[PDB]
């Protein structure tokens, strides 16, 4: 402080800036048929 | 809402392909040949 005063940079001009922010709120609803995935069309597999 | 078990469309026809007019392999004529080798000199024949 020079005496009671401090040096500060105060803005003399300004603009407005935009900023994007994506926030995920959802996801692809994956569904699996466990029987069709594990065994496909094969009866001998569906039995086991 | 119930996701039922997966179906597959039934095949409406059968496609069967084989090369026609191929000769017989004669495997019995070679196996029944009376000049039988020993295990030391075991013989091979290739059928195609
Ligand atoms: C503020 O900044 C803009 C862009 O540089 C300029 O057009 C405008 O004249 C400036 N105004 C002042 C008061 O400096």
């Amino acid at each position: 402080s020079v005496g009671g005063l401090y040096e500060i940079k105060i803005p003399t001009n300004f603009t407005i800036v935009g900023q994007e922010e994506f926030i995920q709120t959802n996801s692809p609803k994956v569904t699996i048929d466990c029987s069709l995935f594990v065994c496909s069309n094969y009866a001998a597999c569906h039995d086991l | 809402v119930y996701d039922l078990s997966g179906f597959t469309v039934k095949p409406v026809a059968t496609v069967h392909r084989r090369i026609p007019d191929l000769p017989d392999c004669d495997i019995d004529k070679w196996l029944n040949n009376f000049n039988v080798p020993s295990p030391l000199n075991w013989e091979r024949k290739i059928f195609s």
